[PDB]
C-alpha cells in the first residue's frame, strides 16, 4: 500500500533559522515526475502546489510568497522536503503533507517556534567618573516574556530595572531592556542573565568595566 | 495555462477530501468535530472549481469537438463529486 513516512512529527524550531520539514514517499527504481503530486499546507494557506513537475507559483499565499521552497533534488530520494526561510512565530502549527505518486496519503506535522534570549546587546557607559558610577545595559529579544538577573564576581548579586517592550524589527516578541545604575571600579566583571518566565535554559552575557 | 492550474488543484482537493474522510474515524472525537467541517470547504472549492473551469474552457483554445469533450469530463467528475464527497460526510456527521 502507499503510505507517507514521516521523519519527525514535532519540529522544534529556533527563531530566524531555516526549517526543513521532511516527508517520504516510497519510489520503485526511478520518479515518474508525471505522475508525482505534491501538496503542502498550513492552517488553511497554500505552501506548495507540485504538480507534472511544475510547481504553481500563482496560487501560493502572499505571507510564503519568497520563504517557501520544495528540494527537488530530493524528490528522485523519495523524500519530499519543504524549507523555509526566516522562520517567525507565525509559522508555528500543523503542516500537512499530500504526496500522490500511483497511491495517494497525507501526513501530519506539528511545528513549535523557539525564541530564545540567544542575541544578547550590552553596553557599559560612564555616569560619574568621580564616584565611579556607571550605567550596565543588557537588551535581548525573545518571545516568552522574561526577567534579567545581575550577578557579579565579587559584589555577587546585585540589583536592577528590567522592562517589557514590543519589538520593532519583528513580531510581537518582547525586547527585555536591563539597566544596572551601580559604582564599579576597573577590569571588575558583571553578568547579566536572561531567564524567561518557560521553561528554555538561561543565556549569559558578561560586562568588563573598560 | 489556466486551465493546467484548475485541473491541478482540483486534482488535490479532491483527494485531500477522499482521504480526510477515510482518516476521520482514526483520529480523536474532539480533533474530528473540525475535520469534518474543513471537509465541507473542500466539498465547496470543489464545486466551484467546476464551475469556474466551465467559463474558461469555451474561453480556451479549441473547438466544439473539444468543448463536448471536456464538458463530458466535466459532468463524470461532477458526479465523482457527489457520489465520493458529499454522501460519504452525511453518513458521517450523523454518527454521534
Amino acid at each position: 500500500a502507499f503510505t507517507v513516512t514521516v521523519p519527525k512529527d514535532l519540529y522544534v524550531v529556533e527563531y530566524g533559522s531555516n526549517m526543513t520539514i521532511e516527508c517520504k514517499f516510497p519510489v520503485e527504481k526511478q520518479l515518474d515526475l508525471a505522475a508525482l503530486i505534491v501538496y503542502w499546507e498550513m492552517e488553511d494557506k497554500n505552501i506548495i502546489q507540485f504538480v507534472h513537475g511544475e510547481e504553481d507559483l500563482k496560487v501560493q499565499h502572499s505571507s510564503y510568497r519568497q520563504r517557501a521552497r520544495l528540494l527537488k533534488d530530493q524528490l528522485s530520494l523519495g523524500n519530499a522536503a519543504l524549507q523555509i526561510t526566516d522562520v517567525k512565530l507565525q509559522d508555528a502549527g500543523v503542516y500537512r503533507c499530500m504526496i500522490s505518486y500511483g497511491g495517494a496519503d497525507y501526513k501530519r506535522i506539528t511545528v513549535k517556534v523557539n525564541a530564545p534570549y540567544n542575541k544578547i546587546n550590552q553596553r557599559i557607559l560612564v555616569v560619574d567618573p568621580v564616584t565611579s558610577e556607571h550605567e550596565l545595559t543588557c537588551q535581548a529579544e525573545g518571545y516568552p516574556k522574561a526577567e534579567v538577573i545581575w550577578t557579579s564576581s565579587d559584589h555577587q548579586v546585585l540589583s536592577g530595572k528590567t522592562t517589557t517592550t514590543n519589538s520593532k524589527r519583528e513580531e510581537k516578541l518582547f525586547n527585555v531592556t536591563s539597566t544596572l545604575r551601580i559604582n564599579t571600579t576597573t577590569n571588575e566583571i558583571f553578568y547579566c542573565t536572561f531567564r524567561r518566565l518557560d521553561e528554555p535554559e538561561n543565556h549569559t552575557a558578561e560586562l568588563v568595566i573598560p | 495555462n489556466l486551465l493546467t492550474s484548475y485541473e491541478g488543484s482540483f486534482k488535490i482537493q479532491l483527494i485531500l477530501a477522499k482521504l480526510e474522510l477515510a482518516k476521520a474515524p482514526s483520529q480523536p472525537l474532539s480533533q474530528r468535530n473540525e475535520e469534518l467541517k474543513r471537509v465541507e470547504q473542500r466539498q465547496d472549492r470543489l464545486f466551484d472549481l467546476l464551475d469556474q473551469m466551465d467559463v474558461e474552457v469555451n474561453n480556451s483554445i479549441g473547438d466544439a469537438s473539444e468543448r463536448a469533450t471536456y464538458k463530458a469530463k466535466l459532468r463524470e467528475w461532477k458526479k465523482t463529486i457527489q457520489s465520493d464527497i458529499k454522501r460519504p460526510l452525511q453518513s458521517l456527521v450523523d454518527s454521534g
